[PDB]
């Protein structure tokens, strides 16, 4: 896709610093062929040996809109209640949505129930949703139905109450 | 096995509040019973023939009144004016003693809940004038999401004194 990629056959601990020099023996084709020290050009120098990042947390999530601008979120997994408001805290400082299900058990007024502890705290980003089965899917729809306006028409800002889902 | 009757609900004979105008035909009907109504609760107003005797009592001389009042096509509810009902001590008034009482001004909602959910402990002096002054404390209300949930924390709370919303 219009980049030209030079990879050393050997893996682990090796460098191509070069950036195609200049030979006095010829022509050169470094400077017309874009990969010259002054042009810019990335060099990601061969790592040492394997690496073994360790397990980060779902608030690793910090990753993701570091590099995609997303707006909506998800994840597979559900998110573990001790983890649910600093998530929460996430969502409302990064300017985004977090769809989320939670089962029948839930379904209380009570601080110890975390869906309860976003609403009483304001964590409006937070969005908690609910599945007897706890059908991760659900969320899939969900956000797959909200997020569908153009914010350009005359009418689009839609309600989600009675909503075709998937 | 959910129903309409929580998205669209639909109910049958209910009487619309009504309140004192400044219309001029807000008519009144003074009566000589003590059976509904005292000193203190010197009139009531009403719009519904229907609900004037579900309060007296269908064959009470006041809700035959009522009856011949609203049956006049041209009804002064028609022109925006609301019945009342006075009360004139006839006969040897009786006024049962009763408790000391305390009222809250503040009929607002919305604006207490959200208070009451972020403080987690309490603190409240009231005294019955009974003997010892109450001191109470351990009061929570993070899972009120309505009036009568913090009046009957309250009543729980209070001891010979019962607490209540309206």
């Amino acid at each position: 896709n219009g980049y030209f990629k030079v990879t050393s056959s050997t893996t682990g601990a090796t460098s191509l610093l070069s950036y195609l020099g200049v030979a006095t023996s010829g022509t050169d084709i470094s400077a017309v062929l874009g990969m010259n020290s002054e042009s810019g050009a990335v060099l990601t120098q061969g790592t040492d040996q394997v690496v073994l990042p360790a397990e980060t947390k779902l608030e690793g999530i910090t990753a993701i809109k570091s590099e995609v601008n997303i707006k909506g979120a998800m994840f597979i997994d559900q998110i573990l209640d001790a983890d649910i408001p600093g998530i929460a805290s996430f969502a409302g400082a990064n300017n985004m949505l977090v769809y989320e299900v939670f089962d029948t058990g839930y379904l209380s007024k009570n601080v110890s129930n975390p869906v309860w502890a976003v609403k009483l705290a304001g964590q409006s980003n937070f969005r908690c949703l609910l599945s007897k089965s706890g059908n991760r899917k659900f969320a899939a729809t969900y956000m797959a139905r909200m997020h569908t306006v153009l914010f350009s028409g005359q009418n689009t800002a839609i309600t989600m109450q009675l909503k075709e889902l998937s | 096995m959910a129903s309409i009757s929580e998205v669209i609900r639909v109910s049958l004979q209910q009487e619309g509040r009504a309140i004192a105008p400044d219309n001029m035909n807000a008519v009144g009907i003074i009566t000589g019973n003590q059976g509904v109504l005292s000193t203190a609760d010197r009139y009531r107003i009403y719009r519904t023939a229907a609900a004037v005797a579900s309060d007296f009592g269908a064959s009470s001389q006041e809700s035959a009144f009522a009856n011949t009042f609203f049956d006049t096509t041209p009804n002064p509810i028609s022109a925006g004016g609301v019945l009342v009902i006075g009360y004139w001590r006839s006969a040897s008034e009786t006024v049962a003693a009763t408790s000391a009482t305390l009222v809250s001004e503040q009929t607002s909602e919305s604006v207490l809940i959200p208070l009451l959910n972020a403080i987690n402990d309490g603190s409240f002096t009231i005294t019955v004038d009974g003997g010892t002054e109450q001191e109470v404390t351990a009061l929570d209300f993070t899972g009120v999401s309505e009036l009568s949930e913090v009046a009957t924390i309250l009543n729980s709370a209070i001891t010979g004194a019962t607490v209540s919303e309206d």
